[PDB]
RNA sequence: CAUCAGACACCACAAAAGGUGUUAGUUCAUCUAGACAGCCGGACGGUGGCCAUGGAAGUCGGAAUCCGCUAAGGAGUGUGU
C-alpha cells in the first residue's frame, strides 16, 4: 500500500533516471551526456531499469 | 527610497571620442575617433593636431572625457 | 515541398481576399475539432472559414500592399488567438451563426470588416 | 420516464449485457434476445444504439459506413467455423457503394459525393471493390454522382 | 566568439526597492529585506528606471554571458522571494513505517527531528537555516511545509531535510520509502 | 582552465576511440515566407475496419498501410483494462 499518486513522485526521484555506461552515474532522465569528467563526458547513456 | 545603482560610468568609445596618442610617432597629441573598426583597432584623424589619418590600436592611445 | 506549400499559401490567400467582400476576425481559441467539424459542416454555404498561422498572415499582408491597401489596418488586429470568417452577408446572420451556435460549459467574433471599414456589428 | 444510452455490438444471431445495463432498469437476458430482431442482411459485424427510457428495452440500428461496404459484400458463413478467417471477397458496387454511403449519416464531413465515397469506398481491407481493379486508389478517378446526391 | 555587450533587464516591482553597492545587493520590500554578494561574478548594473535594472556584460566570452543570465536570475528570485515568498510542500512515503517528524529546540537551535524512518532507532535531526519557519498541514495527511524568503535557504533545508532519509544497502527503488519534495510554489495564496 | 595543464629538434615516449569543454570551418535542410524551444488547446470521422470472438475499440496476435474535413489529427507512441 504505497497509494501510488505517492509512488510516482518517488519514481520522479529514484526511478525516473538515466545512468551512465561508463561510470554508472545517475543522470537525470532526459540527459544527452554525463556529467562526470572522468568519464570524459559520454554520450553513451541507459535508462535505469525498472522493476520487473 | 528608490533604485540606488550606484554608477560604474566608464568613457565610451564612440565616433567623436578625442584621444591622447601616447606611443609612436605623434607620442602625445590630440586625434578623433573616425570610424570604429573592432574590439581592439579603431580609426583616428588629428588634422589640427597634425596626426594624418590612420588605424591604431587601443594599447597606443588613451580615451579623454571629452566628445563630440 | 515547403516553398511550395507557401506558395498555395499565397496563392489561395490572395485568391480568398480579392472574392469575398466581408470579414469576421474571430477569437477563437483552444478550440477543439467536436466543435471545429461541426463548423465546417454547418458553413458549406456562404461563409468559408480559414484558421492557421497568424504570424504567416503577417508577411501576407506585408507582400500585399500593391493590390487593395485597405486590408493594412489588420494587422494590428492579428494579435490574439484569431482566425478568417470570409463570406458576402455583411454583418447579421454569420455573426448570428458563429456566435451563438456550439457552446458548452470560444467561439466569438472580435473584428467585422466591410470594404474597407471596421465594424462594432 | 428516463433516458438510458447504451451501445451493443458484434454477435451473430443472439452473441454480458448484464454488467452495462442493469442500473437503467431493463433485463439481461431478455435483452440479449431483443437485439436479434436487428442484426440478423446486417449478419456483418456493426453497432447498435440501444435507447432504454428507464422500463423496456428498446435498441435502434447505428448506421455504419463500413458495414454498409460489408453489406455490398459476401456473408458466407455461418458461426465459428471456416478455419481460416471467415472472410469473402465479393462483388465491386461501383453505384450501390456510392448511394448507400452516402445516406449513412453523411459522415467525416463531406461536400460531396465523391467525398463520401471514397471515404467509404477506399477503406477496402477485405473486399475487392472491382472486377478489374483493387480499391484506395480510385478515389482520384471517382467523379461520378457527386451532384446527385448533394 | 567575445560578444561586445549583452544585456538583460530585471524588472523592480513596486513594493520593493533595490540597493546595489558595487556588487553587494540588498532588496527590500514588504516581506524583508535580502543581501546577496555577487563580487565573484563581475557584472554591470545600471538602472534605466526605478522599475527596470539593465544589466551588462561587455566584451565576455561564452561562460562570460552565461553568467550575467543567471545573475538576472539570482535578482529576480531574490526579488519573487520578498516579494511573495516561496514554499516547498513535502509530502512524505512510507509503506510500513509511519516516520514521525517533529521540531524541537535544542539549546535555540530547532531541529528537525525524524524519527522511526523504515524502523530504525537513530533519531535523524536536521538544522533549520536562516528565515525559514516551518509548518504542518492542515487536513491532508502528512505533509510538512517550508516558506521563506531565500531560494537557496528553503531549497536547501528541503533537499537537506530529504537527503537525511536516504535508503542505504537496498534496492532504492523497491524500499521507496522517504520524504519528498512535492510543490514548489509561493507564500501568497493567490499566486 | 587542466581536483594529472603545457613548455621547443636529437633526448629521454604515448595510441586507437570519445566529449551539448571551448574556438573556428564545410555541406544540406528549415530559414527573415515569424522557424526552433517553452506555455495554452486540438490531437477527428468512416472505425469495436477485416478477424482468430469469454473478450481486442490503435494497443496477447496477422495482413492490407485507405479516403473526406482539414489548419491539423496515425487502420495510431506507449500506459491503463
Amino acid at each position: 500500500i504505497i497509494e501510488p499518486s505517492l509512488k510516482a513522485l518517488a519514481s520522479k526521484y529514484n526511478c525516473d533516471k538515466s545512468v551512465c555506461r561508463k561510470c554508472y552515474a545517475r543522470l537525470p532522465p532526459r540527459a544527452t551526456n554525463c556529467r562526470k569528467r572522468k568519464c570524459g563526458h559520454t554520450n553513451q547513456l541507459r535508462p535505469k531499469k525498472k522493476l520487473k | 527610497t528608490d533604485s540606488i545603482v550606484k554608477a560604474s560610468n566608464w568613457r565610451l568609445v564612440e565616433v567623436g571620442r578625442v584621444v591622447l596618442i601616447k606611443k609612436g610617432q605623434s607620442a602625445g597629441k590630440l586625434a578623433a575617433i573616425v570610424e570604429i573598426i573592432d574590439q581592439k583597432k579603431v580609426l583616428i584623424d588629428g588634422p589640427k593636431a597634425g596626426v594624418p589619418r590612420q588605424a591604431i590600436n587601443l594599447g597606443q592611445v588613451v580615451l579623454t572625457p571629452l566628445t563630440f | 515541398g515547403i516553398r511550395e506549400k507557401k506558395a498555395e499559401y499565397f496563392a489561395k490567400l490572395r485568391e480568398y481576399l480579392e472574392e469575398y467582400k466581408s470579414l469576421f476576425v474571430v477569437g477563437v481559441d483552444n478550440v477543439s475539432s467536436q466543435q471545429m467539424h461541426e463548423v465546417r459542416k454547418e458553413l458549406r454555404g456562404r461563409a468559408v472559414v480559414l484558421m492557421g498561422k497568424n504570424t504567416m498572415v503577417r508577411r501576407a499582408i506585408r507582400g500585399f500592399l500593391s493590390d487593395l491597401p485597405d486590408f493594412e489596418k489588420l494587422l494590428p488586429f492579428v494579435k490574439g488567438n484569431v482566425g478568417f470568417v470570409f463570406t458576402n452577408e455583411p454583418l447579421t446572420e454569420i455573426k448570428n451563426v458563429i456566435v451563438s451556435n456550439r457552446v458548452a460549459a470560444g467561439l466569438t467574433v472580435v473584428q467585422v470588416y466591410d470594404n474597407g471599414q471596421v465594424f462594432p456589428s | 420516464e428516463v433516458k438510458y444510452l447504451y451501445l451493443r455490438a458484434v454477435g451473430g444471431e443472439v452473441g454480458l449485457a448484464p454488467k452495462i445495463g442493469p442500473l437503467g432498469l431493463s433485463p439481461k437476458k431478455v435483452g440479449e434476445d431483443i437485439a436479434k430482431a436487428t442484426k440478423e442482411k446486417g449478419i456483418k459485424v456493426t453497432v447498435q444504439l440501444k435507447i432504454q427510457n428507464r422500463q423496456a428495452a428498446a435498441s435502434v440500428v447505428p448506421s455504419a459506413s463500413s458495414l454498409v461496404i460489408t453489406a455490398l459484400k459476401e456473408p458466407p458463413r455461418d458461426r465459428k467455423k471456416d478455419k481460416n478467417v471467415k472472410h469473402s471477397g465479393n462483388i465491386q458496387l461501383d453505384e450501390i457503394i456510392e448511394i448507400a454511403r452516402q445516406m449513412r449519416d453523411k459522415s467525416f464531413g463531406r461536400t460531396l459525393a465523391s467525398v463520401t465515397k471514397e471515404i467509404l469506398g477506399t477503406a477496402q481491407s477485405v473486399g475487392c471493390r472491382v472486377d478489374f481493379k483493387n480499391p484506395h486508389d480510385i478515389i482520384e478517378g471517382i467523379n461520378a454522382g457527386e451532384i446527385e446526391i448533394p | 566568439m567575445k560578444y561586445i555587450q549583452t544585456e538583460q533587464q530585471i524588472e523592480v516591482p513596486e513594493g520593493v526597492t533595490v540597493s546595489i553597492k558595487s556588487r553587494i545587493v540588498k532588496v527590500v520590500g514588504p516581506r524583508g529585506t535580502l543581501t546577496k554578494n555577487l563580487k565573484h561574478i563581475d557584472v554591470t548594473f545600471t538602472k534605466v528606471n526605478n522599475q527596470l535594472i539593465k544589466v551588462a556584460v561587455h566584451n565576455g566570452g561564452r561562460k562570460h554571458v552565461a553568467a550575467l543570465r543567471t545573475v538576472k536570475s539570482l535578482v529576480d528570485n531574490m526579488i519573487t522571494g520578498v516579494t511573495k515568498g516561496y514554499k516547498y510542500k513535502m509530502r512524505y512515503v512510507y509503506a510500513h513505517f509511519p516516520i514521525n517528524v517533529n521540531i524541537v529546540e535544542k539549546d535555540g537551535a530547532k531541529f528537525i527531528e525524524v524519527r522511526n524512518f523504515l524502523g530504525d532507532k537513530k533519531i535523524r535531526n536536521v538544522p533549520v537555516r536562516d528565515g525559514v519557519t516551518i509548518e504542518f498541514s492542515t487536513n491532508v495527511k502528512d505533509e510538512i511545509v517550508l516558506s521563506g524568503n531565500s531560494v537557496e535557504d528553503v531549497s536547501q533545508n528541503a533537499a537537506d531535510l530529504q537527503q537525511i532519509c536516504r535508503v542505504r544497502n537496498k534496492d532504492i527503488r523497491k524500499f521507496l520509502d522517504g520524504i519528498y519534495v512535492s510543490h514548489k510554489g509561493f507564500i501568497t495564496e493567490d499566486l
